[PDB]
């Protein structure tokens, strides 16, 4: 722990938890949001026999544990799970006590207000954090980009959000949430791999196939033409070496998996591709600034490490929108940490401690005070 | 045995259907009656409201003329 | 096979009874609300009508005084 | 079909289509303006496999159809959709042939003249109606009220129009259209319910939440005081039984949804509440008759079935306008059919057939004849 009473910066992103100290450039403890629990009961002795398993421990013990998600698309299952994982993060991973450091947290866009009131109340009772602040990840990604104008595409693991912000101002009237995310990607890839001869249901293979998505997946420039040329495609077809050692070969599926988000009709969504969701979002607001939105679009999330989103994005928007002004996307490398960086940025300036949510305000007005203290 | 339950349920469900359907007929007839009554009452209270309005303007006219 | 046919009829009555109960309930609640509205609207009409009558006596005296 | 050659009366209201015969008291075939299409392709056989689904058929088949709106705020997407729905209405629902009956239609206020010319031309070519007349729904609602003086607030599902008419004469100089309507109401309620923990995007839940608006919604007498007392409000908070069986509880939202039309700043409109739009409309015209406009305001539309519009209307107008003369609103029960009733009224009198738009006039002067034949 630093000698100074600097604040805690924790991004509880929908899919990854990244925690550390204020003034740091990158979060120190970063782990996926999976939680493992003993698949069977206790009869043995001498070691183990522990209920909750979180972090890399559960990653190593994936096979023996039922792998469960305490949060999915924002919905909260069991607050005890968050209690334990935050205990682990603060003491076993961050080696910090929350008594002496206020916490800045980031929440998924348009999270329930009742969810905020319950989570804040359990937090304040269970923990002894001196002060509090929670913010939407959209403005955090904006801060990471450091440009007040643009539309943020936050692609988490449970929801994809499109949020327009012009000159550092939120536009909730033109903000939308789409239920397509990593979960859907894994599902669709699971069914295609089932049609390829490999049919698995458990979560270990879920992580294997999301790793495959991280490594080999394409974003098709032209879809049906690329499957037409991918009929044989000995060179274009790509293989992976699974940890057991078998060589699993995939061809068109590499660019047929992210295409489900672009073409939702593959597995039955009324909503069109996410580019249509950015398009409608843009026109809902006044006409004039729309061009700037076209030229200032930002994309954020862990998924963004994949190739192909930028070219597809620009080409389709130019197809939909007039091609007079030039559209260009901006995306700094390793932007999944960017939100946490913005949290540090929030703690950088000396005005931030004017609106810390202190203990006594919550003791006076209950959780309801946040309704007036954040917004 | 499976068949006796089949028939037992058939008989009970048949009698229940008759009772439910007669109840439906009476409920529908009462609904039509009361809906017609409601429409007539709505027309009449519209009439009385406008009439009260008429009373108000004429009262205003009388009080200004008297002044 | 006979049992299949009888079960088919049994099923048809089961669904018809469920639908009948729901529609019966909807009609009954609709028309109970309608009858309550009938009584309430009767009282509203009578009160506005008495107000109107009162206005008529006042207005009659008003015209007399104007003259 | 009646033995007599009486005319067809069809109200294509922005949100509902109500069609029937002249001389009838209520339209016979009334259906919402939603249109369903197959969400996927055909592989099965033996039943179904039909493209267009309209009316109660689509209402029953909402889940497997992409639900699309052939008209939104007056704008026309695809004339083929109107062709099919009119075919369905005339033959499958009205069981009538348009060959032997002239048609009286009602159109949304200030509808495009190009829209009128194209719709009339496709109509005359596709169909064989003997004669035609189309009128604005404002004068139709006026006819339903049967009083030549008043300002009509037409609250459709795409637009809300304020139109003043004094002694049976239109005042286009003081007529305005506001882009707030049922769509906005559903949207705003969707985002609030998202903040309540329930986040849906599809149209089935759109219809569920508009049903909730039909049943439970309030119009707040005082807004912030009613949320202040609605903090707990165990009695004031109201619940609904969704068809799946879950009990969904809503409190202040009941009167925080229609308030948005009155308070557009909630989701960002420059225009103030609709009462301001009626106020400005009134003052635009000569001062003297304004009092009569105050005392003769009429409201029309399916939304009007909700409570609270009348009290709010009068109180705010009295706040804005001097309180010498008494302001009173008139609104007959089941006024969403009233327009169609007025259509029947138009066919009642024997002068109406002096200005039927016959086939030969259109054949002579093309569609352009309507420019001289209606106005
Ligand atoms: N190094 C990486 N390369 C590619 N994809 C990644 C990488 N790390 C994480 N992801 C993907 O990002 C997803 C988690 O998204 P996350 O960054 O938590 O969203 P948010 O920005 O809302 O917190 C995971 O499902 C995973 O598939
Ligand atoms: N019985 C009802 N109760 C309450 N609201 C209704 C009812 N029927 C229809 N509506 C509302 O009316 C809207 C349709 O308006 P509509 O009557 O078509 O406008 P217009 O008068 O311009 O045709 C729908 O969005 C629906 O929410
Ligand atoms: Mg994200
Ligand atoms: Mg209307």
């Amino acid at each position: 722990d630093e000698d100074e009473t600097t604040a805690l910066v924790c991004d509880n992103g929908s899919g990854l938890v990244k925690a550390g100290f204020a003034g740091d450039d990158a979060p120190r403890a970063v782990f996926p949001s999976i939680v493992g629990r003993p698949r069977h009961q206790g009869v043995m002795v001498g070691m183990g026999q522990k209920d909750s398993y979180v972090g890399d421990e559960a990653q190593s013990k994936r096979g023996i544990l039922t792998l469960k998600y305490p949060i999915e698309h924002g919905i909260i299952t069991n607050w005890d799970d968050m209690e334990k994982i935050w205990h682990h993060t603060f003491y076993n991973e961050l080696r910090v006590a929350p008594e002496e450091h206020p916490t800045l947290l980031t929440e998924a866009p348009l999270n329930p207000k009742a969810n905020r009131e319950k989570m804040t109340q359990i937090m304040f009772e269970t923990f002894n954090v001196p002060a509090m602040y929670v913010a939407i990840q959209a403005v955090l990604s904006l801060y990471a980009s450091g440009r007040t104008t643009g539309i943020v595409l936050d692609s988490g693991d449970g929801v994809t959000h499109n949020v327009p912000i012009y000159e550092g101002y939120a536009l909730p009237h033109a903000i939308m949430r789409l239920d397509l995310a990593g979960r859907d990607l894994t599902d669709y890839l699971m069914k295609i791999l089932t049609e390829r001869g490999y049919s698995f249901v458990t979560t270990a293979e879920r992580e294997i196939v999301r790793d495959i998505k991280e490594k080999l997946c394409y974003v098709a420039l032209d879809f049906e033409n690329e499957m037409a040329t991918a009929a044989s495609s000995s060179s274009l077809e790509k293989s992976y070496e699974l940890p057991d050692g078998q060589v699993i070969t995939i061809g068109n599926e590499r660019f047929r998996c992210p295409e489900t988000l672009f073409q939702p009709s593959f597995i039955g969504m009324e909503s069109a591709g996410i580019h249509e969701t950015t398009y409608n979002s843009i026109m809902k607001c006044d006409i004039d600034i729309r061009k700037d939105l076209y030229a200032n679009n930002v994309m954020s999330g862990g998924t963004t490490m994949y190739p192909g989103i930028a070219d597809r994005m620009q080409k389709e928007i130019t197809a939909l929108a007039p091609s007079t002004m030039k559209i260009k996307i901006i995306a700094p490398p390793e932007r999944k940490y960017s939100v946490w960086i913005g949290g540090s940025i929030l703690a950088s300036l000396s005005t931030f401690q004017q609106m810390w949510i202190t203990k006594q305000e919550y003791d006076e007005a209950g959780p309801s005070i946040v309704h007036r203290k954040c917004f | 045995k499976k068949l006796k339950g089949t028939e037992d349920e058939l008989d009970k469900y048949s009698e229940a259907l008759k009772d439910a359907q007669e109840k439906l007929e009476l409920a529908e007839k009462k609904a039509t009656d009361a809906e017609a009554d409601v429409a007539s009452l709505n027309r009449r209270i519209q009439l009385v409201e406008e009439e009260l309005d008429r009373a108000q303007e004429r009262l205003a006219t009388a009080l200004q003329k008297l002044e």
